[PDB]
């Protein structure tokens, strides 16, 4: 399987950027999370980035910190997340599915066994938040052995050595970081140099993420040369705001994703 | 690419988000530069001597070994300014922050001890200090919180996750990932991502250096063993470091056994945890079967940390150091015994090390042995804890 490659070729054929929502698996519960994900796809999501609840999400701001706690309040475990992932792939054969993981959940029962499990359920990529490229060798090797793309963060300040490592080691897409700090839609600039040098070094297509919460940010990223945009906290805010109204939650989710996805054409 | 080895065998490393690697690389470079700089070393030595009170005494404890063949010395870090060994390394890190042009200090704290040490170093050296503390720890450490505030530090309660030390740790890292151009993260033990396990060891190693000089002066030979409690590992590696190449000197680290290892309510990840990757490092940690980070437990809040420094895990794996545990009740007895027979109130952390030395003596009272216990702190802070336990059990 090469789902990112097929998606980007198809988007490039349509002069179109990708819009990629992030949500936490099992937030606010397993059944509602499955409906949430189906609505994001039904509203025009090109790919998915999916978080597995972890006790200590040290790269996440309050919005996604709270999604993790909501998922834990429902008893969501990594095993249940992988059951969900298998069902999602079974409903949606072509959409790329990427996981956002913390290292201990990958290392816990064996690095190789984790990536084998990803392959078995149909996952396409894994970004391990607290594994920098300098520490990544066992993770990216296990990923590639199981046909999983290892995703790497390209931060604002990347020197040329980091750019070359990210271009050489990453697959699927390059995660182009919009700023320092942690995730959150409360804190919001794609520099043409990084996007240009990434293309010069034959990196995987760049997706911009962190703070992406408005349609014009999606269009701005594609215009800068990124292949698309990832939006997290802004989606999870809709989940948080509408917990008491499961149906209104799905409808507001549908409207926001459709708005963001339209901005990438 | 790094200047120094980030690993101790399989343990250690730099497991942080990519955005924090420049901050760690900058810190490693500043540390390597400072270690080569006689002016930095002279400044550090001057603070240690004239502000913190080094060298600390090495006290022979005659009464508690009476009738046995054990000679027991206490290395008196309880006499250091601030009342615990933590002061040594916060002074060095504060000087590093200044060397890097940083004017702000971030620190985490659980028992409040490192928070106080960071606050006093920051007050002395004119640094704006902010301290993250889990809200549960803020509630039970109001004296240390008030000390931090008296010293001008801003104390920020952390309500996320389990509202304790690891959650304060996360919040400190989240802050630093956005603020490292102007703020230094003053990590409080010999753990976390490289270069911190190395820096903290090097800024604590005068404990063992002095001990070696003092014991040679008083006894004419090296100790048979040096014994230190292990929460994160800093006072123990500070004692051990200068003895690592003296292969006849035993190195014994004491983890908190809490209510007993078999109860699961303990703080002994090195011997009873499982290797994981968190806190920026690959190290033994207390964790669920599916890899969520667990809660540790000890009567002593300063030992209540669910992982351990990677050099300790390494020294254990090669057999150079041995690690044991001591329960709450054993530490409490050692606390009472030192008060009554030597007139020294030890920190409940340090009481774990003392309790194991007392066991070494009592189990084999005719074994000739020359022991040093690192008395990492004084126990004035613990007298209410000890009072309340003794009252609830009818003593
Ligand atoms: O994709 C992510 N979050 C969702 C989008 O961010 P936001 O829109 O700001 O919530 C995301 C990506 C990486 C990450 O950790 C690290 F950067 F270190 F790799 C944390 C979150
Ligand atoms: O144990 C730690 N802090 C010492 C707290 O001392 P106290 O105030 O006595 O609880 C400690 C702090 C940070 C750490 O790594 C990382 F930053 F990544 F989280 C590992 C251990
Ligand atoms: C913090 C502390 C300890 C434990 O921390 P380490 O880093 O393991 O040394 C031990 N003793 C005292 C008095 C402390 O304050
Ligand atoms: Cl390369
Ligand atoms: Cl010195
Ligand atoms: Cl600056
Ligand atoms: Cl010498
Ligand atoms: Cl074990
Ligand atoms: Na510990
Ligand atoms: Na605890």
């Amino acid at each position: 399987m090469e789902r990112y490659e097929n998606l980007f070729a198809q988007l490039n054929d349509r002069r179109e950027g990708a819009f990629v929502p992030f949500v936490t698996l099992g937030d606010p519960g397993i059944e509602q999370s499955l409906k949430i994900i189906d609505t994001l796809i039904d509203a025009g999501a090109d790919a998915l980035e999916l978080g597995v609840p972890f006790s200590d999400p040290l790269a996440d701001g309050p919005t996604i910190q709270n999604a993790n706690l909501r998922a834990f309040a429902a008893g969501v475990t990594p095993a249940q997340c992988f059951e969900m992932l298998a069902l999602i792939r079974e409903k949606h054969p072509t959409i790329p599915i990427g996981l956002l993981m913390y290292a201990n959940l990958v290392f816990n029962n064996g690095i190789d066994a984790f990536y084998a499990r990803c392959e078995q359920v149909g996952v396409d990529s894994v970004l391990v938040a607290d594994v920098p490229v300098e520490e990544s060798a066992p993770f990216r090797q296990a990923a590639l052995r199981h046909n999983i793309a290892p995703i790497f963060i390209c931060p604002p300040n990347a020197d040329d050595d980091l750019l070359r490592q990210v271009a050489s080691y990453g697959r699927g897409y390059t995660y182009l970081l919009s700023r320092s700090g942690v995730t959150g839609a409360e804190n919001r600039l794609p520099l043409h140099h990084l996007i240009e040098k990434l293309k010069e070094y034959h990196a995987a297509p760049a997706l911009q993420g962190f703070g992406i919460s408005s349609p014009e940010q999606v269009s701005a990223a594609v215009r800068a040369g990124a292949a698309g945009a990832i939006s997290g906290s802004a989606i999870v805010k809709i989940i948080e705001k509408n917990l008491a109204s499961p149906k209104q939650m799905l409808a507001e989710l549908r409207s926001f994703v459709s708005a963001m996805k339209a901005a990438s054409r | 690419t790094t200047l120094l080895n980030p690993y101790f065998g399989e343990f250690g490393g730099m497991y942080v988000p990519q955005i924090l690697m420049p901050a760690l690389n900058q810190l490693e470079e500043a540390f390597v530069s400072a270690q080569k700089d006689p002016e930095f070393q002279a400044q550090f030595a001057d603070l240690l001597k004239n502000y913190a009170g080094r060298p600390t005494a090495l006290t022979k404890c005659q009464n508690i070994t009476a009738g046995t063949r054990t000679t027991l010395y206490l290395k008196r870090e309880d006499l250091l300014h601030g009342g615990a060994h933590k002061t040594n390394q916060v002074l060095g890190q504060a000087l590093l922050a200044k060397r890097m042009g940083k004017s702000e200090i971030i620190a985490e704290t659980g028992a409040g001890q490192h928070g106080v040490a960071s606050a006093l170093a920051s007050a002395l050296l004119g640094l704006k200090c902010r301290i993250y503390m889990g809200a549960k720890d803020v509630e039970r450490q109001s004296p240390n919180v008030f000390r931090m505030r008296l010293m001008g530090a801003e104390v920020i309660p952390v309500h996320s996750g389990s509202a304790t030390l690891k959650d304060a740790c996360n919040e400190a890292l989240r802050d630093w990932s956005g603020s490292y151009e102007t703020a230094h993260y003053m990590l409080g033990t010999a753990a976390g991502p490289h270069p911190y396990p190395t820096i903290v060891r090097e800024f604590q190693r005068m404990i063992g250096e002095e001990t070696k000089a003092q014991i040679l002066d008083k006894e004419g030979r090296l100790p048979d063993a040096v014994i230190a409690c292990v929460g994160g590992g800093s006072n123990a590696i500070g004692m051990f470091a200068d003895f690592i190449n003296d292969t006849s000197v035993g190195l014994i680290g004491v983890e908190p056994g809490g209510h007993g290892i078999e109860t699961g309510e303990h703080g002994a990840p090195l011997k009873h945890g499982r290797v994981g990757i968190y806190f920026g490092m690959k190290a033994p940690m207390m964790q669920t079967a599916d890899g969520q980070i667990e809660e540790s437990y000890s009567i002593s809040a300063g030992l209540d940390f669910p992982s351990v420094g990677p050099q300790h895990a390494y020294l254990n794996s090669i057999g150079r150091a041995d690690y044991v545990s001591i329960t709450d009740d054993e530490a409490l007895e050692a606390f009472k015994t030192l008060c009554r027979h030597e007139g020294i109130i030890p920190a409940l952390e340090s009481s774990h090390a003392l309790a194991h030395a007392l066991k070494m003596m009592r189990e084999q009272p005719e074994k000739e042995q020359l022991l040093v216990v690192n008395l990492s702190g004084r126990g004035d802070k613990d007298i209410f804890t000890v009072h309340d336990i003794l009252k609830a059990r009818g003593e």
